[PDB]
């Protein structure tokens, strides 16, 4: 199962959204549940937009798309640690 | 913000029940 790993990956992605004052672990769990229960990028984005009005739609879509891409990489055998490392790099915008 | 967190918790619980209903089938 990939659910526990995906939750950690989504929480890392959420940590990179500036001034996103929310309980990251619960938002990550919510996103992962919506996906597991058959959600699409659009249905998940729409549910998030109603909850978090301050964040732009493109930022939310970016988080959800990352979740779907990460699920696929996990199914393709990529380790969660490697995925997290790439997200940290994107969040920091630095090779270092 | 207390209200928003209660809402998110309620929504998570709803999704957990949906997942359970799917597994039972
Ligand atoms: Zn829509
Ligand atoms: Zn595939």
């Amino acid at each position: 199962q990939y659910t526990e790993n995906l939750k950690v990956i989504v929480a890392e992605k959420l940590a990179g959204i500036p001034n996103f004052n929310e309980d990251i672990k619960y938002v990550a769990e919510y996103i992962v549940l919506l996906i597991v229960n058959g959600g699409t990028v659009e249905s998940v984005v729409d549910e998030l937009a109603s909850l978090f009005d301050s964040v732009s739609r493109d930022t939310l879509a970016n988080v959800v798309q990352t979740a779907f891409f990460a699920l696929e990489a996990l199914q393709q055998g990529e380790s969660a640690e490697n995925i997290v490392s790439k997200i940290r790099m994107m969040n920091a915008q630095s090779l270092g | 913000t207390a209200s928003k967190m209660k809402l998110l918790k309620k929504k998570i619980e709803e999704q957990r029940e949906i997942l359970q209903k799917t597994h039972h089938k």
